[PDB]
Formats: C-alpha cells, structure tokens, sequence
C-alpha cells in the first residue's frame, strides 16, 4: 500500500547503484507531477527543469558529470530562470537570485521523495561541467543549471549513513544549550 | 571496433578530461578517486564484451565495494590500493599476449 | 492512520494562519528526528539549528523577521555552518560554501513535510535581519543563518496555490519540446 | 576482443590504479597530469585500432603537445582543458551508436 510519510521521510538514502529495468514513461509524469509542489519565492516559480532518458543521451550526460555513479534509468537536471529575477540594482538581483536557488533545491528534495517512495533511487549530483550541458541540451543563456540528479532502482541493498548525534547539531533557546 | 565499444573508449576519454578540469574547484583528495574510478571503468569494459577471466573481475569488484561505500568512512586508501595493485600484477600474465 | 507519501507531497501548502493550540515536546522531537535525514555534501554535515519556542521569544523573534504573518507555536533556525567548508584558495570556499546552503534547504524541506504530516503547517522565511538575530541568539560568527521557518497549527482550512502549467517550466531532451 | 586489444584496457587500469597511489606522495597539482595523460592514452588506444574518425585524432595530437611540453612552461591549464572538451563534444555524435 502507499508508504506512511513518516517512515518514507527517515528511510531516504542516496543511491549510487542503479539497476538496469527502465522506468515507464507514467511513473515519471507522476513523478514530475510530485516534485512541482515545491515552494518558490513569492509564487515566481523562477525555475527550469529538463527530462533525459534516451539511452545514448544519459551516457554521454554522465560523462561530462564525474560525481555520477552508476547509470541511471533517467536524469533530471534542475536549473534556475534569471529572466524573473532581475531588477533595479544588482543588490537586489543578488537578494533575489540566491534566494531563487534556495527554492529551487526543494523541488528536488521532493523528487528524490516521490521517486523513493516509489521504490527507485536518487541522489543530488554538484559536481559537473556546467557549460558543456548548456551547450548540448540547448539550454539558453538566462538559465543556470544548478543540480544534476540521477534516477533509477537500486541495485542492491540499501545502507544508511553515519550521522552526528542530534545533540551536535542542534540547540534549544540558545547556543550550547544542547539538553532543553 | 565494434560501435559499442568505439563509443565506450571515448566517453572514457571525456571523464577523465572532464574529471582533469573538474579538480581545480574540488578539494585535494579528489584524483584519488578519480583514478580508482577510471581504473573500475577500464575494467568494467572489459567484462562487459567478455575480457575478464578470474582474477581481472575480483578486482573490478573490490572496486566496486571501494567505490560505492558511504562517503565519510575512514578507509586506509594506501593498504587497500596496495593490495589491488599487487592482485592485477598477478593477473596479467594470464592475459599476456606472446 | 499515518499518510501515504504521494497524497503528503502534493498538499503540503505554505500555512501563515496558526492557532494557539500550542504543540508537545514529543512531537517537537519527533519532526526534528525527521528532517536531519536529509542529504549533506560528502556527508559533511556542515549545518546548525535551533528550536526557539518559549511565549516570549518566539513573538521577539517574529517582530524582527517582518516576513513571518501569524503566531506560530515555535521557531526552527537553519543555519550554514562554515567551519566545516574553508579550505586552500578562496575559489574553493566558495565552491564548497554555495553548496553547503544547497543542502540545508533540503533539510528545511523535510522538516516541512514532516510538521503537515502530522496536522500542523509552516512556512519557510527569507526576509528576516540576519545580524539581530545573530546577537539575541548568541550563535557565534563562523555561523551564518539562512531561513527561518514557522511551524503550527493552521487556523483556517487549507487553500492551494496557482501554477503555471507543466508544459511551461519542463522540456524533454531538448529546450523546447514540451510535449515527449 | 583480439589479445592485444585485452591487454591495453588492463593496463590502461595499472596506470590508473598506480597514478592514484602515487598521488599520496607527489605535489597536489599532479592529479590534472595523470587524468590528461589518462584521456591521451585512451584515444591513442582509439586510432592504433582504426577508431579516430577526423576530430577524435586532432584532440590525441592537441593532448600530445601539452603532455610532451617542457616542464616548468606556464601554461593555462584551465583554459586548454575547456577547449578540449568543447571539441570533443563536438565530436561524439560523430560515433554515436543508435
Ligand atoms: C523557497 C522560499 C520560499 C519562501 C521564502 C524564501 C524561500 C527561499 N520566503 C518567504 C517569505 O519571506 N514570506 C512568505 O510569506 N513566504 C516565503 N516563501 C514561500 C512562498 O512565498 C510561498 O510558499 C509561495 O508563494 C506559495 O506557494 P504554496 O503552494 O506553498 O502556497
Ligand atoms: C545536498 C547535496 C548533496 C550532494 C551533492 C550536492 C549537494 C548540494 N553532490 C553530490 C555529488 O556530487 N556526488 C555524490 O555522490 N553525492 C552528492 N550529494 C549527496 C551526498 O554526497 C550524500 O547524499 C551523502 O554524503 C550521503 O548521505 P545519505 O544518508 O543520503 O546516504
């Protein structure tokens, strides 16, 4: 049956295994459809978002993208319009295109989300040639992209992280007050 | 050549010039995976059009394990590759060509 | 019973109407177990927060953060921490330092997604003056805050938003297909 | 895959494998070396088996004279990098397999 959302929420790993079976085409609209629910900065929706699948496309994607491991089913590449945020002064242009980022990483957290839930994998991807994927997918030169992100069903099993205990990273009332 | 395997030398070519660019914005610990992943992609080639016999797939997949742990975990990188350059020594004169 | 993901993801809406009903401390713990599983650059963890929900603070806090409508039960602070990211040149500070943000609004995501699914509502806030609350806090100066988000019980019933449509803001395999 | 066409893959992987050793003991502007000289012997390993159709040879000659280079020159490493990989963008779809 549909995941409770609180134990899908703990249970997210990042994927680095994909598995070879594709993903139909349904399940990534549904997908798409879930991670748009995002929230953006004065409801601008300042963002751009791109779907590669073909199987040549995402090979010659995750060269150019060292930080990939594994071959995914499909990529996602998440960027952010500039053309909605310019205005005045740059001061302001810079107040309102970090904050267009900002809003913008959420949109994927909910894609990784939706796409664990369903019971594929993901993981955010930094690390890449920005201009040589703005060259090939045609991307316009008033869109940033941000953020690679592979999907696809893992391949083995599972393994969660080592976290720094809940009291390291977090205080109540005032700095170092680790126990309220 | 094959078209599969023309294509797949090259993408290999693209990563480690793209990874080359990519290690002046990365910290400094960084070609050491890039060399351990190039090494896997090297050997991953060769066991996908039947080049591998014994002992070149237990190093691709101890390269693997290497590759796909958690980042963070504080692994002997000098021990570990060590070992997986004295076990390919090994395994080259079953492929040497007279 | 506790919500299936796909049905959370889509309804979650920025809630800016709480009630007084205030929220336990259980609960308080249990969301914020949720949102630190979030994803982090190389399992780095540089962030920091903070839980502020005493009656006096949480409305001495809200006077300086113009952008926050309503009174919620209690305040979480997101924070970049940036001990953890300085290294060699400064092109590198700055590599690792924009994506370290990138990561804690994932966090921030995860934790508005957990505090719907049970029944509350919050928000994520921008507009706030960063060095007062730097101050009244005490959070050292390697410590940059970035959001400020309200979480509690919404007082009137729940009202989507508009959005363009999916055509408009994604393309598939190239810029300007947006029909595949 | 013909016997010399096996052994240059695996030792394509000894490189690779050894260069990210030797990485612990050598200056930190090293790791951009091994992964140019990485991508020059992956596409030498092209034309030596009649896989450079004309764009894929004139980034191997372009590697070349870099790589064989006087040490010491002070060469924009960034810039000629860059170049490289917009040329051989430039040419995969030359290769592409459908
Ligand atoms: C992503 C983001 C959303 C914000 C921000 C800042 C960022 C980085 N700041 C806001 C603020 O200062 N005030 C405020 O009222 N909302 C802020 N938001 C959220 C955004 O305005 C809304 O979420 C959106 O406009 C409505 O969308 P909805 O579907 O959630 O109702
Ligand atoms: C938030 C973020 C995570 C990344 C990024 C970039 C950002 C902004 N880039 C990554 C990359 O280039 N390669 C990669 O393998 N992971 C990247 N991640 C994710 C992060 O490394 C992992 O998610 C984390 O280290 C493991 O945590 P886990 O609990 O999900 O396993």
């Amino acid at each position: 049956s549909l995941p409770d959302a609180w134990t899908v929420l703990k249970t997210r790993t990042a994927v680095r295994n994909y598995a070879k079976e594709p993903v139909d085409d349904a399940l990534i609209e549904q997908l798409l459809e879930a991670m748009l629910a995002a929230p953006t900065a004065s409801n601008r929706q300042a963002w751009s978002f791109m779907v590669v699948r073909r199987p040549a496309a995402v090979r010659r994607l995750r060269a150019f993208s060292p930080g990939v491991l594994g071959t995914p089913a499909f990529f996602v590449v998440a960027c952010v319009d500039r053309s909605l945020t310019d205005n005045l002064s740059p001061k302001l242009s810079q107040k309102i295109y970090d904050t267009s980022k900002l809003c913008v990483a959420m949109a994927v957290e909910n894609l990784l989300l939706a796409a664990h839930a369903a019971g594929l994998g993901g993981c955010p991807v930094g690390s890449f040639r920005s201009d040589i994927v703005t060259s090939m997918l045609g991307i316009p030169e008033h869109i940033e992209p941000m953020l690679v992100v592979p999907i696809g069903r893992p391949a083995t099993a599972l393994v969660p992280s080592q976290r720094r205990a809940k009291n390291e990273v977090v205080n109540y009332e005032s700095w170092g007050n680790r126990a309220a | 050549l094959p078209p599969q395997l023309r294509e797949e030398i090259a993408l290999l070519a693209v990563y480690l010039l793209s990874s080359g660019r990519g290690l002046l914005e990365e910290p400094a610990d960084y070609g050491i995976y890039r060399c351990t992943d190039g090494a896997r992609r090297a050997l991953q080639l060769l066991d996908e059009h039947g080049g591998s016999t014994a002992r070149l797939t237990a190093v691709r997949e101890r390269l693997d394990e290497v590759m796909f742990a958690p980042m963070g975990e504080d692994r002997d990188m000098g021990a570990i590759l060590d070992d997986l350059c004295r076990q390919m020594a090994d395994a080259l004169p079953e492929i040497e060509t007279p």
